[PDB]
């Protein structure tokens, strides 16, 4: 309502390069040839969802 | 005082990655079968999370 | 005694590396999908911080 | 004022090359085949900024 903005996920598209994801923020990579990764900014970071 | 949040999030589908971006981990990081076209060097269409 | 500070800073646009320093830390460092030319290889232009 | 410097930022000419950087310094490389990074050195070293 404040700031009229919105989080991503923890998303990609590649089934493969999403389960780097899975170890931590710091040694997943985020692209390949043509395809990427989105990471979270959201107040679920610290979380266990 | 249980009360509840409201988060929105946001996904892209189909878009594609600039020029400085179209690159390898590694020569040899996910790489198909030999006699194979690389299925992932396709634009992409999916998603995953 | 709530103070200020005044920190200038300096960002290079457009230099070229010398002689013994174009090189890459594998062979396979950063390599596009096969036929294809190397922009990683042309004099850059771009910043990003 | 005193010393007539400036300082360097966190900078590099490829958002590639850059991603290797927010680990920390003994992990990030500087130079590729024209590429080079610029590691800060600032007194926001050891801060979040």
């Amino acid at each position: 309502g404040l700031f009229q903005e919105a989080y991503p996920l923890t998303c990609a598209s590649d089934p493969a390069l999403l389960r780097s994801a899975r170890n931590g923020e710091a040694h997943a990579r985020e692209t390949h040839f043509a395809q990427y990764l989105v990471y979270d900014a959201s107040p679920l970071k610290g979380l266990a969802l | 005082l249980v009360g509840a949040m409201d988060l929105t999030f946001v996904l892209p589908l189909g878009l594609f990655n600039p020029v400085m971006e179209r690159f390898a981990a590694h020569a040899g990081d996910l790489v198909p079968a030999p006699g194979h076209p690389d299925p992932r060097a396709f634009p992409p269409r999916q998603l995953f999370f």
